[PDB]
């Protein structure tokens, strides 16, 4: 038998009630003799098409449903098999959410937007308006305060005033998304990241605040406002903070709209374990206590579940929450979407941090919302292996040395590259040009790194005056960034951050 | 490429 069968593993994000979860493991687990462990890895998202296309993996994965299309069109979800009776105890609405091809691929477990949160002691009367946000934050830094932070490194949280003004992802026209008609750099988009720049110029915002930056920040006390959703609430209320959950400020006299993601467990489709995992979740968690359960660790939002929400609706901070959905629109679920978050994240992420300008960073957004990636076979903690994009910059190996080339074609779901030495070569002077799969690639990511290498760590590093990467060993980062280096084979070698990356070699 |  497979090492998954007999037991049940589940996979949720951090930032929800993964310990509430496992109470409803437990039950589980006391009627059936059978184990359940929750897990939270990091880049959950991510790992799981790599583990559950080798047929192993959870056996229930937990995210919005957003990603769910594109596990389902990689046959990496089973359908599930909810009788009548059971699909009337959910919101039609959130059915809805979870069927790809007609068919019904997760169960849904709660609706999920971004509201206002807001300090009542600093902020009895919070800003109405985007437009208000930088006079309050003039008043708010004379008593060592600011008026707003969030995460600027997830383009989910700029969403709601990129789509304001008109932004939007895929096109809806005859009732399907055009992935040919992305709407991220139209005047709307561009509008809306220009106020974000605005902001962080103008010294309002800072362009490296992240999820734990923000939220820090809020629950001590330090900002006045702060943009999250329900899975949040849980933390607010363990501060000495008092908070309101209101509606977003809107922009150019428009409402904010944020993204609407619906909580929901997928079943693997490679699992053994199938029936155990359809009655965890029937049986177990979609109940008012299971709910209940998950909710009092960490916030759902407005669960699927009719029965539990009727209590739920009378929730201030749910009424805000459904207003702000009520504003926004429904995520899609296509499988471009995890290229249109890559794409969106890289063009915020350059913009705020003046890298790009909001012109050029939607521009490339606009483009590569649209396209075919894929990743390097070598994983590794400390330089991220995708998105391989055309246009992007790799070491290839040819049939110690990795050559630096621009990738030409992305083909075959991610799987085939056809990349090029740019460099004259005796049979073109525009270089040549080579096929390759996953395994003979690394990518240089195209941006700021994010990670230093542990001193010791085997790499592949770019030397000086070529375009070459050669084998080393880190000596140590330097404050700036720099890597001091060991080359193999050759005083030691300075080499920028981004031209080192992961060794192979050592990896496998 | 360009080499050492
Ligand atoms: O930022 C892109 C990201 O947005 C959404 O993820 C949200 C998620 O829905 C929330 O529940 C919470 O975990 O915050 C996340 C943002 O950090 C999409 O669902 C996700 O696919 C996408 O990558």
């Amino acid at each position: 038998m497979k090492i998954e069968e007999g037991k049940l593993v589940i996979w949720i994000n951090g930032d929800k009630g993964y310990n509430g979860l496992a109470e409803v493991g437990k039950k589980f687990e006391k009627d059936t003799g059978i184990k359940v462990t929750v897990e939270h890895p990091d880049k959950l998202e991510e790992k799981f098409p790599q583990v559950a296309a080798t047929g192993d993996g959870p056996d229930i994965i937990f995210w919005a449903h957003d990603r769910f299309g594109g596990y389902a069109q990689s046959g990496l979800l089973a359908e599930i098999t909810p009788d009548k009776a059971f699909q009337d105890k959910l919101y039609p609405f959130t059915w809805d959410a979870v069927r790809y091809n007609g068919k019904l691929i997760a169960y849904p477990i709660a609706v999920e937007a971004l509201s206002l949160i807001y300090n009542k002691d600093l902020l009895p009367n919070p800003p109405k308006t985007w437009e208000e946000i930088p006079a309050l934050d003039k008043e708010l830094k004379a008593k060592g305060k600011s008026a707003l932070m969030f995460n600027l490194q997830e383009p989910y949280f700029t969403w709601p005033l990129i789509a304001a003004d008109g932004g939007y992802a895929f096109k809806y026209e005859n009732g399907k998304y055009d992935i040919k008609d992305v709407g991220v750099d139209n005047a709307g988009a561009k509008a809306g990241l220009t106020f974000l720049v605005d902001l962080i110029k103008n010294k309002h915002m800072n362009a490296d605040t992240d999820y734990s930056i923000a939220e820090a920040a809020f629950n001590k006390g330090e900002t006045a406002m702060t943009i999250n959703g329900p899975w949040a609430w849980s933390n607010i209320d363990t501060s000495k903070v008092n908070y309101g959950v209101t509606v977003l400020p809107t922009f150019k006299g428009q409402p904010s709209k944020p993204f609407v993601g619906v909580l929901s467990a997928g079943i693997n489709a490679a699992s053994p374990n199938k029936e155990l995992a359809k009655e965890f979740l029937e049986n177990y968690l979609l109940t008012d206590e299971g709910l209940e359960a998950v909710n009092k660790d960490k916030p759902l939002g407005a669960v699927a579940l009719k029965s539990y929400e009727e209590e739920l609706a009378k929730d201030p901070r749910i009424a805000a929450t459904m207003e702000n959905a009520q504003k926004g629109e429904i995520m899609p679920n296509i499988p471009q979407m995890s290229a249109f978050w890559y794409a969106v994240r890289t063009a915020v992420i350059n913009a705020a941090s003046g890298r790009q300008t909001v012109d050029e960073a939607l521009a490339a957004a606009q483009t590569n919302a649209a396209a075919e990636f894929g990743s390097s076979y070598w994983t590794s903690e400390y330089n991220p292996n995708a998105p391989i994009l055309v246009g992007s910059e790799v070491a290839y190996k040819p049939r110690g040395e990795w050559i630096q080339c621009e990738v030409l074609k992305v083909v075959a779901d991610g799987t085939r590259f056809e990349v090029r030495d740019p460099e004259p070569d005796e049979l073109g002077n525009s270089g040549k040009v080579y096929k390759c799969n996953r395994k003979e690639l690394l990518l240089i990511p195209p941006g700021f790194p994010t990670k230093n290498y542990p001193p010791g760590t085997k790499v592949l590093a770019r030397y000086p005056e070529t375009t070459t990467f050669y084998p080393a060993i880190v000596i140590g980062t330097k404050r700036d960034g720099t890597c001091r280096l060991r080359f193999d084979g050759e005083k030691e070698t300075e080499v920028t951050r981004r031209l080192v990356l992961p060794s192979p070699t050592a990896l496998a | 490429a360009r080499t050492k």
